[PDB]
């Protein structure tokens, strides 16, 4: 038989952060892999793709 | 410091030496530092790039 109701009000005010994106790289096969090496590069290309 | 005859790195990549005929450090770094980028408006429309 009993009810609350409310008298006064508040304004709140609250942050949320969401990442949005990363960083971008690239990768050079034949210089991380036999780093200035003619013989090596051959190698590398007779290996495969 | 003296007994010294090569310059190593983190990744075990030469950088520096010193030279046994004029007592004296050297640098080495790779001919090809920086990254290169070609734009191309494709096959068809032109070979300009
Ligand atoms: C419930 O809501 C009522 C309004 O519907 C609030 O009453 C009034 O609240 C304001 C808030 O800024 C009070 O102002 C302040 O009053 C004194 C003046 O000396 C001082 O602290 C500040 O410079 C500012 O002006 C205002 O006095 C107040 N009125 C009464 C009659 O109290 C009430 O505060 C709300 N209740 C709660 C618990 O927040
Ligand atoms: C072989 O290695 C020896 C050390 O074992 C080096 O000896 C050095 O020889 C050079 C030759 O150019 C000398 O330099 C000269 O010194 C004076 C400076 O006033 C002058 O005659 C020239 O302008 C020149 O700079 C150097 O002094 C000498 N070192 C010594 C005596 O301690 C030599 O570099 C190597 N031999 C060659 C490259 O023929
Ligand atoms: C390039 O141009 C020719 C010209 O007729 C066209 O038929 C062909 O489909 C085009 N090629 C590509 C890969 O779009």
């Amino acid at each position: 038989n009993s009810i609350a109701i409310p008298t006064n009000f508040s304004i709140s005010v609250t942050t949320e952060v969401l990442p949005v994106s990363m960083t971008k790289t690239s990768v050079d096969c034949n210089m991380y892999i036999c780093g200035d090496s003619t013989e090596c590069s051959s190698l590398l290309l007779q290996y495969g793709s | 410091q003296p007994f010294q005859q090569f310059g190593r790195d983190s990744s075990d990549f030469t950088d520096s030496v010193k030279d046994p005929k004029t007592l004296e450090i050297l640098d080495i770094t790779p001919c090809s530092y920086g990254g290169v980028s070609v734009i191309t408006p494709g096959t068809n429309t032109s070979d300009a790039v």
